[PDB]
């Protein structure tokens, strides 16, 4: 995260750390979303251009963390990926259009004060929170600039007209993503970062007090650029795979 | 960089 | 997922976040 802030303790408990066992380093991040699915980018599993494809048995999941390097003993919890599901449609050959995948534990996680489940948004709250201005937040262990965290990094973003996110790239954007950040005359600025990946693009419905996961970190030209503007993946036009992929699997 | 993680989860 | 979205720390208790309310005012 660039220009964000550390995260006060338990701010984020649906937050999940994404680890390569060999050699020990963050992979990615990652959502909680039950006692036992985890909700992450699909690059952050597969990516061909750079030989990337993550097996179950590569990756851990560490969960209820706030330091980025300490084993947080007593606190975190570390779980072990039973299956892997990434989008059928996942389209990592021209623009990472439906980055998703899920991530089902082989035991259940212990819920606790470090360690709880985000909601995944519904439709009514999608079309009343996913509009142009409205904040977000976004947190993660990435790079701070263009330098890693002692701590978990959070940062507030406002989410960006559909036509500005177009024109400010030459990426082909599809409905399957939206953008957010500061314009370059807006003055505040922030983003987030290689790392960050994965990570949850949360909002709080102001109707029921709910933290709603409404993207995942997909991807960015650099990283709080003037001008560029972070991309997420859009959950609920994707939540009908979720949902299929709970209900066949669960 | 990052502190071993207990012997238990690479096993 | 029934009890999603609210933290043991801040909502279970009813203490808000440093910045959460930069959230909710964006909210118009
Ligand atoms: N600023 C953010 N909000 C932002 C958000 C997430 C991550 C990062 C860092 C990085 N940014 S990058 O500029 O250095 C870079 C480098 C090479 C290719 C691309 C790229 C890939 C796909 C598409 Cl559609 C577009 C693009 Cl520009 C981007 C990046 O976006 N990724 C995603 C793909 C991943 C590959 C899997 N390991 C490598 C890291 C930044
Ligand atoms: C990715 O992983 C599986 C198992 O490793 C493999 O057999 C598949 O062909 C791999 N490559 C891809 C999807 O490019
Ligand atoms: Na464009
Ligand atoms: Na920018």
């Amino acid at each position: 995260i660039v220009e964000g802030s550390d995260a006060e303790i338990g701010m984020s408990p649906w937050q999940v750390m994404l680890f390569r066992k060999s050699p020990q380093e963050l992979l990615c991040g990652a959502s909680l979303i039950s006692d036992r699915w985890v909700l992450t980018a699909a690059h952050c599993l597969l990516y061909p251009p750079w030989d990337k494809n993550f097996t179950e048995n590569d990756l851990l999941v560490r969960i209820g963390k706030h330091s980025r390097t300490r084993y947080e003993r007593n606190i975190e919890k570390i779980s072990m990926l039973e299956k892997i599901y990434i989008h059928p449609r996942y389209n990592w050959r021209e623009n990472l259009d439906r980055d998703i995948a899920l991530m089902k534990l082989k035991k259940p996680v212990a819920f606790s004060d470090y360690i709880h489940p985000v909601c995944l948004p519904d439709r009514e709250t999608a079309a009343s929170l996913l509009q142009a201005g409205y904040k977000g937040r976004v947190t993660g262990w990435g790079n701070l600039k263009e330098g890693q965290p002692s701590v978990l990094q959070v940062v507030n973003l406002p989410i960006v007209e559909r036509p500005v996110c177009k024109d400010s790239t030459r990426i082909r954007i599809t409905d399957n993503m939206f953008c957010a950040g500061y314009k370059p005359d807006e003055g505040k600025r922030g983003d987030a970062c290689e790392g960050d990946s994965g990570g949850p693009f949360v909002m709080k419905s102001p109707f029921n007090n709910r933290w709603y996961q409404m993207g995942i970190v997909s991807w960015g030209e650099g990283c709080d650029r003037d001008g560029k503007y972070g991309f997420y993946t859009h959950v609920f036009r994707l939540k009908k795979w979720i949902q299929k992929v709970i209900d066949q699997f669960g | 960089d990052f502190e071993e993680i207990p012997e238990e989860y690479l096993q | 997922e029934a009890d999603c979205g609210l933290r043991p720390l801040f909502e279970k208790k009813s203490l808000e976040d440093k910045t959460e309310r930069e959230l909710l005012e964006s909210y118009i």
